[PDB]
């Protein structure tokens, strides 16, 4: 009856539909591993151990490829085009980014439909391709400016305009993107935060692509203008009484997430720049956290081991799994196309995927509610 | 599919061919501009080399 | 807003639409088929074009203002060092 009595999705018949996706998602038929080159090698020494954790997880802004890099060694790269994820590896590159070092952060290209750009920890970014016929990944140029001491992340615009690439000591560096990729500014970090010798923990690009977001070790955020090539600091807030761990955004431009290393998680609104709701998780200190691309599920993972299920409107809580004995430190990420998600960490360090035969939740509820009609159809 | 949107679609192609027409003939200039100052010494270094090898 | 105006025959306006709903696939048949493959094909090869003369120039210009010509001149002074 209570389903059948409203015919538009209300906020309560919202919260019990997304109960049960989650519910159903963690079942038997709707989990499968990924056949990737460590759950080869560790389905032989279990059958008849080396932790190598992963260092990024990246989709693309499409929503068909997947790249990911291990602690060691190599890049890979999943290529998805419908079939679920047992279509192809195209690619993985034992030596990605030189022989030398490792590769800590990736970024796919918006505008190009096949690019990523590979940041090791010497002075250099390497964009390189990913062939579609062929199995290889050939080399498309490599950046370096003077004073440049050792880069750890980059970043993509959302609209694939600029080139974020960051040290966490001495300094933060643009590369425009539409004429050549060439150096338009760079801003000392100490300029940034006055306090003391901060370290640059996480980064983000606004919806928009104009603003950016830091999170430091003292706990402050800062929020610095980009507009053509000037890189100004904006606002300065005390969010936290420890380093910002994770920042994130709303896909609808609301609000957006910040997590901490006390058991700490604001929502703050985008408009007044204030806090709008507070998440009582009092257990330990969130690593990885993520949100739908509905915006409505948010999901937390502390040092517990232990998953969260979250809303966002609200900050009730929909579902929860602990994970205790294993030794990840696992990560949860979400497809940006469909509601599905790809939780690391079956045995050491493996990846599962978590699907349906529907894709939303908004095609989840149409095909719940046609199931009932059909009994009221029949009294 | 729309007329208005079939119309956004095929002038954003007519721009990029005027964007990568006119790009890659500046790469065919400099990989020339290269070539000029390129048989400064190495062309001397062809005569060196030829008879080292012959 | 023609069929409600007053001081019209209504056959004479519905043949304006036959008009219209065929005028609508004349130009989606003519985007539709000059941004089908005429201008798919031109930017086929012509995006490959440009990789290979920016991959191939960036060669070169790794040879002249490089570490070939860069450790021509850090040799020499691991000469006088000994000598």
């Amino acid at each position: 009856v209570d389903i059948l009595n409203q015919k538009t999705i209300t906020s309560e018949v919202a919260a019990s539909v997304t109960s049960k996706y989650l519910q159903s998602t963690f079942s038997k038929g709707n989990t499968s591993h990924i056949e990737d080159k460590r759950f080869i090698h560790v389905s032989s020494r279990s059958h008849s151990i080396t932790p190598n954790e992963i260092l990024s997880l990246k989709f693309h802004v499409s929503g068909s490829s997947m790249a990911y890099s291990r602690m060691d060694g190599s890049l890979t790269v999943w290529f998805i085009k419908d079939a679920s994820f047992d279509k192809s590896v195209e690619v993985y590159i034992p030596d990605c980014c030189g022989s030398d070092k490792l590769a800590t952060d990736l970024s796919w290209n918006p505008t190009s439909l096949n690019q990523i750009a590979v940041v090791s920890n010497s002075s250099e970014i390497s964009l390189l391709l990913i062939n579609e016929k062929s199995l290889t990944a050939s080399k498309l140029r490599t950046l370096s400016l003077g004073s440049k001491t050792k880069v750890n992340t980059c970043l993509y615009d959302p609209l694939g305009n600029w080139l974020l690439a960051a040290t966490k000591s001495e300094k933060i560096y643009l590369f425009d993107v539409k004429k050549d990729h060439s150096s338009v500014c760079s801003l000392n970090i100490s300029d940034i935060s006055q306090e003391d010798n901060d370290v640059v923990y996480s980064l983000a690009w606004s919806n928009g692509g104009s603003h950016i977001f830091i999170g430091f070790k003292s706990g402050y955020l800062a929020i610095l203008k980009a507009k053509h090539g000037i890189l100004e600091v904006c606002t300065k807030i005390k969010a936290h009484t420890g380093p910002i761990t994770e920042i994130k955004m709303d896909p609808w431009g609301r609000n957006f997430i910040t997590g901490s290393i006390d058991g700490n998680c604001y929502v703050w609104n985008m408009k007044s720049l204030c806090c709008e709701l507070i998440i009582n998780d009092l257990n330990s200190a969130v690593t990885t956290l993520d949100v739908c691309h509905l915006g409505k599920i948010l999901g937390i993972c502390t040092e517990d081991e232990m998953v969260y299920f979250y809303d966002l409107n609200s900050g009730n809580l929909l579902h929860s799994k602990s994970l205790a004995n294993y030794k990840t430190d696992p990560v949860l990420k979400f497809y940006p196309d469909k509601s599905w998600y790809i939780m690391s960490g079956k045995n050491d360090t493996l990846s599962n995927h978590f699907v349906k035969n529907e894709k939303n939740l908004i095609t989840y509820w149409k095909d719940m509610f046609d199931n009932t009609m059909i009994e009221k159809r029949r009294k | 599919k729309g007329p208005k949107e079939l119309e956004s679609i095929n002038a954003s192609m007519k721009s990029d061919i005027e964007n990568v027409r006119q790009e890659v003939s500046s790469y065919k200039e400099k990989w020339l501009r290269d070539a000029e100052i390129f048989g400064k010494i190495t062309s001397i270094f062809k005569e060196e080399l030829l008879k080292r090898d012959g | 807003e023609q069929y409600c105006a007053p001081d019209t025959d209504i056959r004479g306006v519905d043949a304006q639409i036959k008009n219209y709903l065929d005028q609508i696939k004349m130009a989606r048949a003519k985007f539709g088929l000059e941004n089908k493959y005429s201008l798919k094909e031109r930017l086929s090869t012509l995006t490959k074009e440009l990789n290979h003369w920016r991959k191939e120039w960036d060669d070169i210009e790794m040879l002249m203002f490089g570490d070939d010509a860069h450790s021509m001149k850090k040799m020499i002074q691991k000469i006088d060092s000994l000598k």
